[PDB]
């Protein structure tokens, strides 16, 4: 449970444990899909693929290395997983990769390659994952014209007409010094990767910043993927939710604890403390839904995404929903809110502390490049218990309350009624 | 023969006065309450085979 973070040259940031039976070491930059354009959106995975590459790849499992890379909206990373032995050998292995072959992995015959395969990735991706397309276009059309709209995996148009400049260009942009955090986790002190990164020196491209832009900007609105072919209707709905770093980014995510997820084939879902299910569990309204409190940079989303065959419903599915968030204003009880509270901590735990370094750098990463510093889960807790019925309203009443939603949603969503119909529900009538 | 003549214009004046105001006030709200409609767009992408 130690948070430490030093900056000499580089900013350098790592959470030991003990027992881990490995360590994973990995540069995180900040900068995402949120800061590519129009015109050479999915350059940032592409440059993933390649670092996945079967070239390079293979360099690393000779050395008995593992490779992992994550691209988001706000940041983007580059991982590499080994034993608490090999913590210098996975240093090598980055320098080399984003100094020495920086232009080696940039070949015509491993690029073209990669880029025939990221092509049959994301199309098969709007082909077939259906709930995660559906929450991409949510975020496209909710934050239209703006960084968060871009979608992470980039677009097939953007992409098929994207080269080896681009990546240059990009990666001579934003891979750099200022833009970056070295994170390490697994077992390894912060001492022990500090002396090993110290001890190489050459800064390379210092003092270089990269480009600004615009701020982000939620747009009520609706993008709909009509397709009768599909066997269900997949819709998600949010309205501005809070940006990480903000007062109420717990209260916010406690809300959507809340309502929580449902899968209407588990007996044990079908049982939990949620007064929605009532609604839904009668005419059976859906086969699956799930509420989620997204956080970026400059903005995020508050909503639920959710999964139907009972096409000819969809108008009370989403009237109950949208009754049951109405609650939050003007009546969410004390025992809501404590069993959002016991909920919320037991998530919070599960993704804070898994048994799997990977993901301990990406939440570490992620929070230190736009704060400065992580937040322990004790302290989270804390926040967390004190939070009141009066809080969760004070936040609904000005989130939620007769306020702009955004919506998306593909399949048979014929039943999805107009948008004002769904606007109307953001609030009830009264003396 | 009309009695009631003074005072049936006067209401008159009252009535016509609301009743224009009701007009062209519903006219503003109903442009609203269909500004995403008209607005609208589409797009088609025709589906391969
Ligand atoms: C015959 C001549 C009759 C003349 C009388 C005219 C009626 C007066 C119109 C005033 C409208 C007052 C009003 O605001 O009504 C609102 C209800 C609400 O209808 P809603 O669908 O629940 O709300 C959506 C819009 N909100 C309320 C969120 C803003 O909307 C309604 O129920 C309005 C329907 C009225 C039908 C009459």
């Amino acid at each position: 449970a130690e948070v430490t973070q030093l900056s000499n040259g580089i900013v350098v940031a790592t959470e030991h444990n003990p027992s881990a039976h490995t360590a994973s070491v990995g540069v995180v930059f900040g900068s995402g899909a949120a800061n590519e354009n129009p015109y050479n959106n999915g350059v940032s995975n592409l440059w993933k693929n390649i670092f996945l590459s079967k070239e390079n790849s293979a360099v690393a499992a000779k050395e008995g290395l593992a490779l992992s890379s994550n691209i988001s909206r706000d940041f983007q990373s580059y991982i590499v997983s080994s034993l608490p032995g090999s913590t210098d050998k996975s240093l090598d292995f980055l320098n080399q990769s984003f100094i020495q072959q920086k232009a080696n992995l940039l070949s015509s015959s491993n690029f073209e390659a990669t880029k025939k395969s990221v092509l049959k990735q994301v199309q098969d991706f709007e082909d077939n994952d259906h709930p995660n397309r559906v929450l991409e276009h949510l975020h496209s059309t909710a934050f239209q014209n703006t960084p968060l709209s871009l979608p992470t995996r980039g677009t097939l148009e953007s992409l098929e007409n994207l080269v080896v400049a681009d990546l240059e260009s990009f990666a001579n942009n934003h891979f750099l010094n200022s833009n970056a955090v070295v994170v390490g986790t697994g077992n390894i002190k912060h001492e022990d990767l500090v002396n090993s990164i110290e001890s190489k020196n050459l800064s390379l491209q210092t003092g270089t910043k990269p480009v600004l832009k615009k701020k982000a900007a939620f747009l009520g609105s609706e993008v709909r993927l009509r397709d009768d072919t599909l066997p269900k209707a997949w819709i998600s709905l949010a309205v501005e939710g809070e940006p990480v770093n903000s007062p109420n980014y717990f209260v916010a995510k406690l809300a959507a604890q809340i309502f929580g997820s449902y899968n209407a084939f588990e007996p044990a879902s079908r049982l939990q403390g949620i007064k929605l299910l009532d609604n839904i569990q009668e005419y059976q309204l859906c086969d699956n839904f799930n509420h989620f409190s997204l956080s970026y940079k400059d903005s995020g989303l508050w909503g639920f995404s959710t999964a139907t065959r009972n096409v000819t419903m969809i108008d009370d599915l989403i009237h109950f929903t949208l009754k049951q968030w109405n609650r939050l204003t003007i009546s969410v009880t004390d025992t809501e809110v404590e069993r959002a509270k016991s909920l919320l901590k037991l998530q919070l735990g599960q993704l804070y502390e898994s048994g799997n370094p990977v993901n301990d750098a990406n939440l570490l990463g992620a929070e230190v490049l736009i704060k400065g510093s992580k937040l322990s889960l004790g302290e989270a807790f804390k926040k967390i218990d004190a939070i009141t019925v009066k809080d969760v309203k004070a936040w609904a009443g000005k989130r939620l309350w007769d306020q702009d939603i955004a919506i998306a949603g593909t399949g048979q969503i014929e039943g999805l009624l107009d948008y004002m119909r769904i606007r109307s529900d953001m609030s009830m009538m009264r003396w | 023969a009309e009695p009631e003549h003074d005072e049936r214009k006067r209401l008159g004046l009252k009535t016509v006065i609301i009743l224009s105001s009701l007009y062209l006030l519903s006219i503003w709200v109903k442009k609203f309450k269909w500004a995403g409609i008209k607005t609208r767009k589409f797009v088609f992408n025709p589906p391969k085979p």
